[PDB]
């Protein structure tokens, strides 16, 4: 599925090595399925892939 | 039968009292300095929310 047209937000960003950081993303896609996610800057680590 | 009047009929800042271990209950006056360690399991984490 294409997702554009979606929006993100942090919901509870915790400042930390343990993934506590969180984040809502309205997910606008097109077909129904898988679609797997990274940040291509290292500023966040992510734990699903 | 000349005598003063009661401590629980004439304090300030609201007690009563008891012969008992000579307390003087439920004196509402100024704060209290409170802190509380919770059980970590009590909490939901916000994901969930």
């Amino acid at each position: 599925p294409t997702v554009s047209d979606l929006e993100c937000k942090i919901t509870e960003c915790t400042y930390a090595s343990d993934f506590g950081g969180i984040a809502t993303v309205a997910y606008k896609s097109s077909k129904a399925g898988n679609c797997p996610i990274h940040s291509p800057s290292g500023v966040a680590v992510i734990k699903e892939n | 039968r000349d005598k003063g009047a009661p401590l629980n009929d004439v304090a300030p800042f609201g007690c009563s009292i008891a012969l008992e271990p000579l307390r003087a209950e439920n004196c509402a006056v100024g704060s209290i300095p409170i802190s509380i360690d919770i059980p970590d399991a009590a909490f939901t984490r916000i994901s969930e929310t």
